[PDB]
């Protein structure tokens, strides 16, 4: 009965772990009765010290493992290039849980638990890892290769994964770090120095690696920038540069293998020219596709909810995930027809990108709402016309 | 797709060369601006990636060329340590202006055969700093209500290596003169501090 | 860094040539012109045309100061009117239209200060760039050659140096300025070099 | 009932705003009535302080919201882009509204009635971003990608757009900026330069963003230059560099999507070598082919009004509009016949580029008149001659 639990610790509070532990357990045990978002408090302690306590995948007697995270505040931690070229953004160094990415885990929807797969990846990782398994016999690479066509959330998923792993591993990591590998930065003008300082970068990595209190999160967006090609024409024109620095990056992955705390996140909207080196160092190798119908549905629901919370649609209303829609047998009544036409919106919406999707509601509120206030029953067909436009647009896009 | 740093290095004697022409052009410009000599009779050249005042006084031309090479020498032996240009009145000859340049050299240049990391870029721009600075300095030097002349003082610690025509002389202070310092500049071998002394005004 | 200037005596037309020689001094000390304009009287295409640009600037500046007072003068290098590559502020807020001292005395005092204000300490020889001068003026002075910028604001980056004054006067208001408004040089100066 | 107003303060005015507000609203009190450009006045106050009073989408018992805008003059484009202090590089920097485009939005007509739509996009931007919506639930990447056959107003359109925009949105924006990248900038002889180049580009653009007051317009002209073949099948060296560009470009845009005050106008040719990513973050696609007969007629009317006003054709005449032409339904008289001849022209003018279109009368008068004095509608037959010329010109060259 594993039930992981979130505890948002303020950067403005003063409470500590035991106080908050007792307090939150008292809150639950007071209620102790799907998933809920405990945000309206009765106890003054957490009212002053905690901003959000929710759980995301009806009963009580499950292993309620609380987990306390303090969403920090700093966004950038400038670590410029060691060599030269002042004010060149070498490292974007992201403190752990800091609120940039709060609640962003609710982005994706791929109900095959692809998320959960990637999630408990690192959990099982550390389980095997620090329980005396022989590397020499069984070993992996703490690369993680998300994989899928663009407009899907790959980099976003990387980030959210890091955040959630954070909230989980408080028991074993008081904190950790994310590392925005500015790939295009990594190279150098010169003949050699490029690889030479690839080392330096991975050394800044090793810095964090030493911190057993922390947990390392390499984030190499668009690794092809690192690894151009072993398969081009002989005119590569920077071969002794390109391929060289590439296999250097290979060496660095291969050294960082042996540790037990690092994880490398890697994606490509552009898998075409991926260089066999990574794919053969063969992380989870998680393929992704565009969102599913039900996915579009859930995401539209979330959109509507954020909207009604910011009053942009004034008469706040009720929604129904496909669960209750399917239980009511899709009976055509006034209440249902809202979400039923919504489902139709989705069923014609599939074939598009979640990026464009979460673009839709707002940009439609611009396009066909044409009013500072609007309600559902026209907002919906409005979104419909918007999506029709989107398809005809990609068509005309030639 | 590549490039390469090719750093040349520096020498005792190269430092001497460059700082010699430094003082050449600087003296030219100083004696141009304040009115010490006929300004109209001069012109400009391109040096230090900038524009410089150059004379035509064949007399002073040859004179200062002699001085330049002799200083090149004494730098190549770290011999001199002060370089001053004392400007004074014509007849009563009272000192009005005294540009003191205090010189540091590299004794270890005897063994310092291997070069030192410092660029023509760096040295050049720093002398440009010097030049532009001195130029600016005219903006407050109390103007010369008369015409003037000048004399050239240095200080080589050695009373030893003295060539023929040069004679020993006196310190030539000023009674009521303010001294104001300019930016420093060096070669990692030779540095030269700079500061002008000038007769304090009678009336405010 | 920040540097004011200390004067015992007040002024009126001083302000004019103050800004004039300061501008000049600066445009030289940023390499925009091969020699100080005070000595550019030699050599009589870009050279003379840019110098005449500058002269028109100077002249209309004198016009403007003759018309009304100025609290603050701005001189830009690159960027735009709303953001510089770098800039210099020249405070005249502390002055009213008195003096028996010589204007040249204030000039040389202030410039000796500037030198002791240690400014222009950048080995990094900047390229040849663009220059615009601005300053505030009377709400209704009917200024013609300049042009106001009713939405203007002092940008807050690349603060090379605000040159500020002090003439030794006790304490003045601020409303005498709140009516005034920035104007702008109608034509960008360009600084050439060979 | 929101009727905005194009309050032009001539830079020569020098008077302060509120007085002008008062006087213009009093003008409204006077006339109390289609959309027009009031210049000739009664009170000498406005007569001096104003140079034009225009309004676009009669009636005045509505909510009039004035917009006092003062023009500006100099587009210096001064932008170092100093990779090594030695670079004179292609970054135009236009202070917003200025004589560059004063009166341009007045003319760029479009079949789809794109304008209203694209326009109130950015209007929706504020009023329903600054509701403090959770961005990380609903995003809008600020990256608009028009497109169409070359020479179709596109770059002109985006320019005039931002012009009118910064007009409409004074209160919350002291002013704005236009940064015009010119990819010819971006390339380099050397592998590994371009990335640093792009990073520094948006470094300075980030600078201009930093002020919350201003308003940022990134006027990319030929995005395709960047994103040529990120995902495509030719030789790899040029592709090595090209990838190594576009990757960083994309990452930087995904950064800058974190400020409520930036709009990336983007544009391209046939360009079907476009992309796979700007295709993605194309929050507002827009296909713009050649115009239709209607817009053609409107543009020609504008042309004829120019040629009357500047008295280059002397005997002024009377015209109509398609609406006006339809109130009497194209029925023939020797009064509107001339507009009907223009109509025949348009009916055979379509299939061209508006660029060429507004260039036509220029060309016709240069090539078939040779009389600085010339009667219009003698003008038109030779105009048609030059039209047919243009046709066969394309026919030959293609
Ligand atoms: N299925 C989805 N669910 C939720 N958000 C999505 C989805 N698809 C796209 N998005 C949004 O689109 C953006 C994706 O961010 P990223 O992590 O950079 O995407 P990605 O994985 O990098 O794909 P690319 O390469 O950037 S197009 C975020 O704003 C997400 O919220
Ligand atoms: N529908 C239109 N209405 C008015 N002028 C137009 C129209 N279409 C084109 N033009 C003119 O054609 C020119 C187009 O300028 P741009 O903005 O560069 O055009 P474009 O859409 O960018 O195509 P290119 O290939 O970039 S020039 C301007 O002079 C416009 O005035």
């Amino acid at each position: 009965p594993t039930v992981h639990v979130e505890v948002h610790q303020r950067g403005s509070s003063t409470a500590k772990k035991e106080d908050i532990n007792l307090s939150v357990r008292k809150l639950l045990n007071r209620h102790n009765i799907g998933d809920y978002t405990w945000t309206e408090f009765d106890e003054p302690f957490l009212t002053r010290n905690v901003q959000s306590v929710s759980i995301i995948d009806d009963l009580s007697a499950c292993t309620v493992a609380l987990h306390i995270f303090q969403l920090n505040e700093d966004g950038p931690s400038s670590e410029n290039l060691e060599e030269e070229t002042e004010n060149i953004i070498a490292a974007n160094h992201w403190v752990l849980p800091a609120a940039e990415f709060h609640g962003l885990w609710d982005s994706l929807v791929y109900d095959v638990e692809v998320k959960s797969h990637l999630l408990d990846y690192v959990m099982t990782t550390l389980l095997f890892s620090d329980k005396n398994v022989n590397s020499n016999l069984i070993t992996w690479n703490r690369v993680v290769l998300l994989h899928g066509p663009p407009g899907t959330g790959k980099t976003s998923l990387c980030k959210a994964l890091a955040q959630k792993l954070t909230i989980r591993l408080s028991s074993r990591y008081r904190y950790g770090q994310l590392i925005e590998i500015n790939s295009h930065s990594l190279f150098s003008k010169w003949f050699s120095e490029s690889g030479k300082l690839v080392t330096k970068m991975f050394q800044k990595i090793q810095d964090l690696i030493d911190d057993k209190d922390a947990l390392v999160f390499v984030l190499i967006d668009q690794v092809e920038s690192l690894t151009a090609a072993r398969n081009a024409c002989r005119a590569g024109t920077e071969p002794s540069d390109a391929i060289r620095v590439v296999n250097a990056v290979l060496t660095q992955i291969d050294q960082i293998k042996r540790h037990s705390n690092v994880v490398i996140l890697t994606t490509s909207n552009i898998t075409e020219k991926i260089d066999v080196a990574f794919v053969d160092r063969a992380d989870i190798k998680q393929y992704i596709g565009p969102p599913s119908a039900a996915a579009i549905f859930k995401i539209y629901l979330s959109c509507l909810e954020e909207l009604m919370k910011c009053q942009i649609i004034y008469p706040r209303q009720q929604l129904l995930t496909l669960r209750e829609l399917e239980m009511i047998g899709f009976i055509e009544n006034n209440v249902s027809k809202l979400s039923l036409l919504l489902n139709d919106i989705s069923r014609k919406s599939e074939g598009l990108s979640g990026r464009v999707l979460r673009k839709l509601p707002f940009l439609a509120h611009a396009l066909y709402v044409q009013a500072p206030t609007v309600t559902i029953e026209g907002f919906l067909q409005a979104l419909s016309l918007a999506v029709d436009k989107q398809f005809e647009e990609r068509k005309k896009l030639a | 797709a590549l490039q390469l740093s090719r750093e040349q290095g520096i020498t005792l004697r190269g430092s001497a060369e460059i700082v010699a022409e430094f003082f050449s052009f600087g003296i030219n410009s100083i004696l141009y601006q304040r009115g010490i000599y006929p300004s109209e009779t001069f012109t400009r050249v391109q040096k230090y990636g900038l524009t410089l005042l150059v004379t035509t006084d064949l007399e002073l031309i040859k004179y200062l060329n002699n001085v330049v090479e002799q200083l090149k020498d004494w730098l190549y032996k770290c011999s001199v340590q002060k370089l001053v240009v004392v400007i004074s009145n014509i007849e009563s000859g009272e000192v009005l202006e005294r540009w003191q340049f205090d010189i540091e050299c590299d004794k270890t240049a005897k063994d310092d055969s291997a070069p030192r990391e410092k660029s023509q870029k760096a040295i050049q721009d720093e002398i440009r700093s010097v030049i532009r600075q001195i130029t600016a300095t005219v903006t407050f030097l109390p103007l010369l209500e008369v015409s003037c002349s000048f004399d050239l003082l240095i200080y080589t610690d050695k009373d030893l290596v003295v060539p023929e025509k040069w004679e020993e002389s006196g310190p030539q202070f000023i009674t009521n003169s303010e001294e104001v310092r300019l930016r420093s500049f060096t070669t990692t071998i030779h540095k030269v501090n700079s500061m002008v002394a000038y007769k304090i005004p009678v009336n405010d | 860094c920040m540097v004011p200037v200390v004067f015992p005596g007040p002024v009126q037309e001083g302000c004019c040539q103050f800004t004039c020689e300061l501008l000049k001094h600066i445009m030289y000390q940023r390499q925009q012109l091969p020699l100080p304009y005070e000595q550019l009287k030699h050599f009589y295409r870009k050279c003379q045309q840019a110098l005449a640009e500058l002269e028109s600037v100077l002249s209309h500046l004198e016009d403007f100061f003759a018309r009304t007072l100025v609290p603050r003068v701005l001189i830009l290098l690159g960027g735009n009117a709303l953001s510089p590559k770098e800039f210099y502020e020249l405070d005249l807020s502390l002055l009213a239209p008195d003096q028996s001292l010589s204007t040249a005395a204030c000039l040389r005092r202030l410039f000796r200060a500037i030198f002791m204000a240690d400014a222009f300490s950048e080995l990094q020889a900047p390229p040849l760039m663009g220059t615009v001068v601005m300053a505030q003026g009377h709400r209704n002075c009917g200024e013609d050659w300049f042009r106001p910028k009713l939405n203007y604001r002092v940008p807050s980056r690349g603060h090379k140096l605000t040159v500020t004054l002090s003439c030794g006067r006790p304490s003045i208001r601020t409303t005498a300025w709140e009516d005034y408004i920035w104007f702008q040089a109608p034509v960008t100066f360009k600084g050439f070099r060979e």
